[PDB]
């Protein structure tokens, strides 16, 4: 199917306790390829997964050099969205951004992004024509402005569109054999007793790859989304994600619940009752 | 592969 | 602002006690981004911890997963122990081999 490459960065700033903490990860679909954190000893791009460590001392010294000026760049911004915003010198912020592509299974590009947060909130956006901004407020319309003048736009298309695309699609090839490809969950159910009258009934799924998944409970054909309790999606730590459903039933009307699962890796929706 | 492009805002 | 984080403590594979297994602290949809886990073996933090690179969803919030190996005995009591600004005491979670 689809694929993805994504770059992700945090900045922190640390008042009075030296230069801002920076935390970069790159990953293509839902496994992280390429790190680097500023607190660790290494000081460079560091390997992160099997098939991005055949790559040279060039490319490391390359990505190294690269990330490195996007941590001295957020340390500008750090203290230019500070006043933008009439924020003290005294108080913790932080800058996110997140840029990538997207390819489809015969290669072709479908899609790019950049976006950039301040303090957990959206701030600016790349518009999916990559040729326009969308600011959030009337302070990130500042740095609009200032991408406008400098066609920032231009130069991120070329990349977005352009050499993003290049590179995941050698990756994909590169990591063709060990890329956690469509692993299909494995389901089941468990039922707990709360009471002599009333019982929990779970609906799990387990051990599935790529992370989208859809757990819902019927009962009697209706729905009950607000009597369900549905966990986030979880990581398994192997590459592999989890996630379960659970519903409160009246002892003895178990067999009126249904659960229901939909993955990539499922030629029909599983249906399970108790 | 990173991009090599930086606009500060 | 400023959003708590939830916090899911878990096994890899199903919990069989005298086997090797993982154990699990999913921390996710918190901001920011300072946070402290632990993990717990009957009360006390487990030395040897390992955890992700800090990412983040759409929404901004960020999410984490502290890991650690361990081997399952039915006696012994496992917790993930999560501190944050958004916390006035650390939460202690609890390992519940039917969540």
């Amino acid at each position: 199917g689809s694929h993805s490459m994504r770059y992700f960065f945090t900045s922190v700033s640390r008042p009075g306790r030296g230069e801002p903490r920076f935390i970069a990860v790159g990953y293509v679909d839902d496994t992280q390829f390429v790190r680097f954190d500023s607190d660790a000893a290494s000081q460079r791009m560091e390997p992160r997964a099997p098939w991005i460590e055949q790559e040279g001392p060039e490319y490391w010294d390359q990505e190294t050099r690269n990330v490195k000026a996007q941590s001295q760049t957020d340390r500008v911004d750090l203290g230019t969205l500070r006043g933008y915003y009439n924020q003290s010198e005294a108080g913790s912020h932080t800058i996110q951004i997140m840029y990538g592509c997207d390819v489809g299974s015969d290669g072709r590009f479908l899609r790019g992004y950049r976006q950039d947060a301040y303090d957990g909130k959206d701030y600016i956006a790349l518009n999916e024509d990559l040729r326009s901004w969308t600011a959030a407020d009337m302070a990130a319309q500042i740095t609009k402005r200032k991408w406008e003048a400098a066609h920032e736009a231009e130069q991120l298309r070329a990349y977005l569109d352009g050499t993003c695309v290049e590179w995941l699609r050698r990756y994909l090839e590169n990591g063709k054999e060990t890329l956690q490809r469509t692993d299909p969950p494995k389901t089941h159910m468990t039922h707990h007793p709360i009471s002599d009258h009333e019982a929990t009934l779970r609906c799990w799924a387990l051990g599935f790859y790529p992370a989208e998944i859809t757990l819902t409970w019927q009962r009697d054909g209706e729905d009950q989304t607000q009597d369900t309790e549905l966990v986030e999606t979880r990581p398994a730590g192997d590459g592999t994600f989890q996630k379960w459903a659970a519903v409160v039933v009246p002892s003895g009307e178990e067999q009126r619940y249904t659960c229901h699962v939909q993955h990539e890796g499922l030629p029909k929706p599983l249906t399970l009752r108790w | 592969a990173l991009h090599g492009g930086w606009t500060t805002k | 602002i400023q959003r708590t984080p939830k916090i899911q403590v878990y096994s890899r594979h199903p919990a069989e006690n005298g086997k090797s297994n993982f154990l699990n602290c999913y921390v996710s949809g918190f901001h920011p981004s300072d946070i402290e886990v632990d993990l717990l073996k009957n009360g006390e933090r487990i030395e040897k911890v390992e955890h992700s690179d800090l990412s983040f969803s759409k929404d901004w919030s960020f999410y984490l997963l502290y890991y650690t190996e361990f081997t399952p005995t039915e006696k012994d009591e496992y917790a993930c122990r999560v501190n944050h600004v958004t916390l006035s005491q650390p939460k202690i979670v609890k390992w519940d081999r039917d969540m």
